């Protein structure tokens, strides 16, 4: 179930997520690139389908392999709700990925103001 | 159906930010490169993976550094991002004459 739930993560298929759950799927899960559901969900910016993984236990500070973890996806992709979600359940704003980039850097680079707003008061 | 439906709707979804953040991405720096795999290339994998399956498409889209011969990396992320999208083409060809 965990290759299902993660392609139901990044889809955005509430229904099918809310179902491989309730099937026992691990929310932990990985694809070949480290992501977790979170950070697939994140990056999209699947608010029901990031609630449903944290309410489910889902590690909000999980780093793929590439060092990014869901708070860098979400501001990388300039989904301000999923980021403010994801700092209420702890995301951490220091995170680094291996050449030191935060999660404000890429929000910063990538021009999404209102994000690197949010994560620089958070700071 | 429904569900080739709904890939085909994450797909567009996550294309039109793909499609704005490739042209800042450089993909001659470290993290620029680990980015456009983490989250372009990864998902990309993934949608074409989904759009394929159901009509027994079996084929795995590879990035083609060597045709996007630049100095700039941000030219070469925005050439990269252009293969994928030219393999999403490749892909619904192949479906549309499965359909025919």
């Amino acid at each position: 179930l965990g290759k299902k739930l993660l392609e139901a993560a990044l889809i955005g298929q509430d229904d099918e997520v809310r179902i491989l759950m309730a099937n026992g799927a691990d929310v932990n899960a990985m694809d070949n690139f480290g992501h977790t559901p979170l950070h697939l969900a994140a990056m999209m910016g699947h608010l029901e389908i990031v609630e449903v993984l944290l309410k489910t236990g889902a590690d909000v500070n999980a780093f793929d392999l590439t060092g990014f973890t869901p708070l860098h996806l979400a501001a990388y992709a300039g989904h301000l709700e999923i980021v403010e979600v994801l700092l209420k359940h702890g995301a951490d704003v220091n995170a680094q990925d291996q050449d030191g980039a935060t999660p404000f850097d890429l929000a910063a680079w990538l021009g999404n103001e209102d994000i690197a707003e949010v994560l620089q008061k958070a700071a | 159906i429904k569900a080739f439906e709904e890939t085909l709707k994450g797909f567009e979804t996550w294309l039109k930010v793909a499609m704005q953040k490739a042209t800042l991405i450089d993909y001659n720096s470290l993290t620029g490169q680990a980015l456009f795999q983490s989250a372009i290339y990864a998902p990309a994998l993934s949608f074409f993976s989904s759009m394929g399956a159901p009509f027994g498409i079996i084929e795995t889209f590879t990035l083609a550094p060597t045709k996007c011969p630049y100095l700039d990396g941000l030219k070469i992320s925005a050439c990269l991002m252009e293969q994928v999208i030219q393999n999403y083409r490749m892909i619904v060809a192949l479906i549309q004459n499965k359909l025919s």
